RNA sequence: AAACUCCAGUUGACACAAAAUAGACUACGAAAGUGGCUUUAACAUAUCUGAACACACAAUAGCUAAGACCCAAACUGGGAUUAGAUACCCCACUAUGCUUAGCCCUAAACCUCAACAGUUAAAUCAACAAAACUGCUCGCCAGAACACUACGAGCCACAGCUUAAAACUCAAAG
């Protein structure tokens, strides 16, 4: 099952053949990791 | 004989284990949001469990990456970034009063 | 006791009865207590589950008047 | 809640080189300590600055 | 709006004015609190000197620098200078642990001046030089 | 050492591995993995050349192998780290460990020691 | 000390005697000194509570063995 | 000396409340552990005198601890006497 | 193994942004890495002011870039970021998703130690 | 325990350095 | 007091030094030791015991050679104190603390409690300390002082370390 769930991921993958168009997307797109944790133990993700 | 002896199980009223607020989630050094709320809004200092109210094990990891993002670039040393001081508060200090 | 997982149980589901407990009358009878008396009664009818048994025992109350208000 | 004893004292069942050494057992007294006098402090001197300041003035 | 302890940041918009002033242009009162000495210097916003007064200097010598009244005596100093310039609200920035710590704040209000906020910024060294070695007292 | 391309223990024998992409074979590949990896590798070779029963490993032939492999990386390590005295510690004990071992199974069973000894290039000698 | 009233009530009807009271040391083991050379001392003692107001047991229960007076105890 | 200053060890006067001030930033200072790890800091502490200081730390802080458990376990019979003549 | 850089740029424009970018995941590919994805964080004011090839930065732009490489690599890439002026703080990390958290039950309580003392009478 | 013992040790000692420093 | 005034405060630039908080955690390592961040290598043994010397290690101080300079600091100098002060207090500055390459091989190196296996029963048990014991094995000890000494031998040690007595003396030492 890994091998398999591998040979999908590898399709996404940067190559040499898309790596300016990788970079582009990159710099277009937002990737955010913060979020807040309450006292219940509940995730607040961000609102922005 | 008797069937009204006392039998022997495992405590069915025993309640089931207390968990800390971060048990199952994943802690990253990139997460700042999170990190910030366990340091002290004045001075930047990492809060103790007592406090913080974490068991050891996240207790460790926490720790652990606020060393990691301070010295990445990603985390103030000597204060807790303004911008999160209104996130919820989790930890048992009061220091007005 | 065997009956205290089914006590164990209703205390999770509803909780403690409305009903006070009257530990000087030697013969009080529990919101509990009849429950896990009609939970037996229908263990004695031949179900094999406890979830589904917990259920019928919990209906045959209400049918009898008895107010079960869940947690929920 | 109270910090664990447990491992913390140098004792025959423990492996690993004691946490703690205190110099007297650790088990609770049937007495607290005294109440302890405040110490003195000297009063009114800002009131005592203004008065003599003034007079250096007049 | 409830009152906030913790200072308006510079970057955000706030309301908070003294004297048609932001927070960002309020001038420093620099407070050295010494064991033995008690240092006030009052800079503008932008890090010009504007008044400058110490123990040692209102005419204290030896122990006698390193009492409450002496700080006092320092900070009214400084206050009166500062006045002066134009001088009204200060954001008092201390400095260690000495007998002047809080009189010298004392002084410079006794001498006109507004305290707007408190800063401590005693240098603790987090790990650093080793500090000279005990004394056999 | 076993080639940088070698599949890794875990993956050498799943199912349809040789057709997959080029990159997923360099990942699942020694190159893409730890100095541990390919050690599994070496002490399989050596267990398989060696012993009747490559499945048993808790034969004293299996610990004989797996051990030297071992000593084999301290040795490694300490040539890059020569003032490493916890290193050294381990190797000097590693060998020390393999002579019992070897004792034991010279005793016991000579026609299976002079086996190891020829595979594992190991010399037996007496104690002084 | 709760039921102080009522075992010396229970006592007092039953014509025997109670001794509710802090136990002084040497009431059974000297005796006669305390009480008068011919003093006889218990046959039975009745302990309906063992321990003490300390949770210990209550003195006269060693004394009790000390002067080979049987006793009963709750 | 690189972070933004203004920010760390702060505190706002509330209508030229001085002194409530200082109090409340020496109360946060305190809390930190910044006032005690400064006089400690005044001279050199050897590592065995800090593990000595240490020790003996911990263990008045256990047992202050739990003299403070058993003070507010008791202070229940505080009351007064019930069965005063008994 | 799978790593993570943590790649803290210059505040430039665009297109001095794209060609650093690429220059970095071009030494990655030259080391022998497999390049998986390019996260861009955003740009923000760095925690405290890094001063990087004689420049005072007090802003840059937040990237990531998850990749798979010899272990031999690692080494030889920290050199290359050092190198670049563009970098104000480089990192590499073992990726944090290849550690797997292990199922936690709970606290257990600890009951308080007994027997540290004799029971005789003192 | 008393450190009478470690005392006369201790002079021993640095009595000997003293005497192999003289000669 | 001396010292400093080529000083002090604010701001900016700025280490081959040392690693607040977390840590009320009690983990890692054979011990010595180990508490800023990242990465690589990596933490012997499927019965146990097994060495002053064999094999490999071993805080601090110290030695040899080449570097580094913030701070600390034996020694030394100055100031003060004192009957004196070769100290305690103040100031200044060295060796040294750091790095590299070799030595030296000591500690209250003590958690003064050996390794492995097992027990909580009875008289538990001189005292104190950290309750009392069983099996098994190696190491060590037989009054105090002489003596961490003399001599002999070994050692990169040469004012050293390891091993280690005797004579005279006492009726105690502990
Ligand atoms: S209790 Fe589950 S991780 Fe803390
Ligand atoms: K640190
Ligand atoms: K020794
Ligand atoms: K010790
Ligand atoms: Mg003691
Ligand atoms: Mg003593
Ligand atoms: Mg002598
Ligand atoms: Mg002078
Ligand atoms: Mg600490
Ligand atoms: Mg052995
Ligand atoms: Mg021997
Ligand atoms: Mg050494
Ligand atoms: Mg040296
Ligand atoms: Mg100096
Ligand atoms: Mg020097
Ligand atoms: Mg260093
Ligand atoms: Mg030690
Ligand atoms: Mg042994
Ligand atoms: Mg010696
Ligand atoms: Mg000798
Ligand atoms: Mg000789």
């Amino acid at each position: 099952r890994e091998v398999l769930q591998l040979q999908e991921e590898v399709k996404n993958f940067i190559t040499r053949e898309n790596l300016e168009a990788r970079v582009e997307a990159a710099l277009d797109s937002r990737k955010n990791y913060n979020w807040a944790i309450t006292r219940e133990g509940l995730v607040v993700r961000p609102q922005r | 004989s008797n069937e009204d002896l006392p039998i022997s199980m495992e405590n069915p009223y025993k309640e089931p284990l207390k968990k800390c607020i971060l048990c199952g989630k994943h802690v990253d050094y990139k997460n700042v949001q999170l990190l910030s709320q366990f340091v002290s809004p004045f001075t930047g200092c990492i809060y103790g469990r007592h406090i913080t109210g974490l068991c050891g094990k996240k207790q460790k990891e926490i720790t652990k990456a606020i060393k990691r993002a301070q010295i990445m670039g990603f985390m103030p040393v000597t204060y807790k970034d303004p911008a999160y001081l209104k996130d919820p508060k989790v930890c048992n200090i009061r220091y007005r009063e | 006791y065997h009956e205290d997982r089914i006590r164990a149980k209703f205390y999770s589901v509803y909780g403690s009865g409305q009903r006070a407990f009257d530990l000087f009358n030697p013969n009080f009878k529990s919101t509990c207590q009849r429950f896990v008396e009609k939970y037996t009664e229908l263990q004695k009818l031949g179900e094999t589950d406890e979830e589904k048994l917990f259920v019928e025992t919990g209906k045959a109350l209400l049918a009898e008047g008895v107010i079960l208000r869940r947690v929920g | 809640a109270t910090p664990s004893l447990r491992g913390r004292l140098a004792r025959f069942g423990n492996p690993r080189k004691p946490v703690l050494k205190p110099n007297k057992p650790l088990i609770l007294a049937n007495r607290v300590g005294e109440r302890r006098r405040e110490k003195g402090e000297a009063t009114c001197i800002t009131e005592m600055s203004v008065m003599m300041a003034c007079w250096k003035q007049n | 709006t409830k009152f906030s302890i913790y200072p308006p940041i510079p970057g955000e918009e706030s309301s908070l004015r003294w004297a048609g002033k932001k927070f960002e242009e309020i001038p420093i009162a620099h407070i050295k609190a010494s064991h033995n000495n008690t240092q006030i210097q009052v800079v503008s916003a932008s890090n010009e000197p504007l008044a400058f007064a110490s123990c040692g200097t209102e005419g204290f010598r030896n122990a006698k620098k390193g009492t409450g009244i002496a700080a006092q005596t320092a900070g009214i100093a400084a206050a009166a200078r500062a006045k002066q310039k134009g001088v009204i609200h200060i954001r008092v920035v201390v400095k260690g642990l000495g007998p002047g710590r809080l009189s010298a704040m004392h002084g410079l209000i006794m001498g006109g001046l507004e305290v707007i906020s408190i800063t401590d910024n005693t240098p603790i060294p987090h790990x650093g030089c080793r500090p000279r070695k005990a004394r056999k007292l | 050492d076993p080639p940088p391309s070698t599949l890794l223990k875990d993956y050498q024998n799943v199912p349809g591995i040789e057709k997959v992409d080029d990159v997923v074979k360099r990942l699942l590949s020694l190159e893409m993995a730890n100095k541990k990896e390919m050690l599994k590798i070496k002490q399989e070779q050596f267990m398989k050349k060696i012993v009747a029963n490559p499945e048993d490993t808790r034969s004293l032939e299996a610990r004989i192998i797996a051990l030297s492999v071992k000593i084999r990386s301290y040795e490694e390590h300490l040539e890059k780290h020569r003032k490493d005295k916890a290193h050294k510690r381990y190797l000097l004990m590693s060998i020390d460990q393999r002579k019992k071992m070897l004792k034991n199974l010279r005793n016991t069973n000579y026609d299976v020691f002079e086996k190891i000894c020829w595979g594992l290039g190991i010399e037996y000698t007496f104690p002084p | 000390r709760q039921f102080s009233y009522l075992i010396e009530n229970m006592a007092r009807d039953c014509g025997e005697y109670a001794h509710t009271r802090y136990f002084r040391g040497g009431m059974l083991t000297n005796a006669r000194l305390l009480f008068g050379p011919t003093v006889r001392l218990p046959d039975l003692i009745i302990f309906l509570h063992t321990l003490n107001n300390i949770f210990e047991p209550h003195v006269a229960v060693r004394d009790a063995a000390k002067m080979n007076i049987p006793t009963v105890g709750i | 000396a690189k972070h933004l200053k203004f920010i760390a060890r702060t505190v706002m006067v509330q209508e030229g409340n001085v002194e409530s001030a200082y109090r409340t930033l020496n109360r946060i200072l305190t809390m930190d552990g910044l006032i005690e790890d400064i006089k400690h800091r005044r001279y050199y502490e050897k590592p065995c005198r800090r593990r000595q200081r240490e020790s003996y730390e911990r263990c008045r802080r256990i047992y202050n601890m739990e003299m403070a458990r058993k003070i507010n376990f008791l202070m229940r019979k505080n009351r007064a006497d019930p069965w005063q003549g008994c | 193994p799978r790593y993570e850089l943590a790649l803290i740029l210059k505040a430039m424009q665009r297109p001095e942004t794209a060609a650093t970018l690429k220059r970095t995941i071009e030494a990655l590919m030259d080391r022998g890495a497999i390049v998986r994805d390019l996260e861009n964080l955003g740009e923000r004011a760095l925690p405290y002011r890094i001063s990087a090839h004689s420049q005072q930065h007090n802003r840059g732009g937040y990237f990531l870039v998850d990749f798979y490489a010899p272990t031999a690599a690692v080494e030889s890439m920290v050199e290359h970021l050092s190198r670049d002026i563009d970098v104000i703080r480089g990192n590499i990390v073992k990726h944090p998703l290849t550690q797997e958290l292990k199922e936690c039950e709970g606290i257990v309580p600890v009951p308080l130690a007994e027997k540290l003392y004799s029971t005789k009478k003192r | 325990k008393n450190v009478l013992k470690i005392r006369r040790r201790k002079m021993n000692h640095h009595k000997y350095r003293k005497l192999v420093k003289k000669t």
